[PDB]
């Protein structure tokens, strides 16, 4: 059969939320995508042999509420917490995103994956160890990606799907 | 600020 999964991609402006989502749904890198566009995108993939329908909200303008986020923050099953490896402030923001999602969900167990994007760049400011340790403090996976080269993109989304599957078994 | 959903708000710009 199949399973549908509602995913929400969050993180600072410019970390590559749109580039990651577009690499997942269209299999190419789009280097210029309006930073104000917040929308949901549907994509059918196969994960571990099962047909999987992904309904992904690519968030934007997160300093204000939106009706799309009011709907997906409540119904969303899993979240990708994205930072850029060359942006310290985007990594420093991560704990704020997790804390707020936990309050929205009223739960200490919300499926999440930490994503360190832009792994192709030469001037990283966030060491992989700091991100691995932060993910370990939350009990969640950490995946290094590059939306530019497609490195780790399917792994980030599929790992989040695996985290949701485990949560649903409870 | 960060306002992902009502009625939460976090000041993350400081
Ligand atoms: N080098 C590189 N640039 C990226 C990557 N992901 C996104 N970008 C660039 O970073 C900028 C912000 O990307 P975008 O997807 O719009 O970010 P968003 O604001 O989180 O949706 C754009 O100029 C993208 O081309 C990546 O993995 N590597
Ligand atoms: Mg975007």
């Amino acid at each position: 059969g199949m399973t549908e999964y509602k995913l929400v991609v969050v993180g600072a402006d410019g970390v590559g939320k749109s580039a990651l989502t577009i690499q997942l749904i269209q299999n190419h890198f789009v280097d210029e995508y309006d930073p104000t566009i917040e929308d949901s995108y549907r994509k059918q993939v196969v994960i571990d042999g099962e047909t999987s329908l992904l309904d992904i909200l690519d968030t934007a303008g997160q300093e204000e509420y939106s009706a799309m986020r009011d709907q997906y923050m409540r119904t969303g099953e899993g979240f990708l917490l994205v930072f850029a490896i060359n942006n310290t402030k985007s990594f420093e923001d991560i704990h704020h995103y997790r804390e707020q999602i936990k309050r929205v969900k009223d739960s200490e167990d919300v499926p999440m994956v930490l994503v360190g994007n832009k792994s192709d760049l030469p001037s990283r400011t966030v060491d992989t160890k700091q991100a691995q340790d932060l993910a370990r403090s939350y009990g969640i996976p950490f995946i290094e990606t590059s939306a530019k080269t497609r490195q780790g993109v399917d792994d980030a989304f599929y790992t989040l799907v695996r985290e949701i599957r485990k949560h649903k078994e409870k | 600020f960060l306002r992902l959903a009502r009625p939460f708000v976090s000041f993350i710009c400081g």
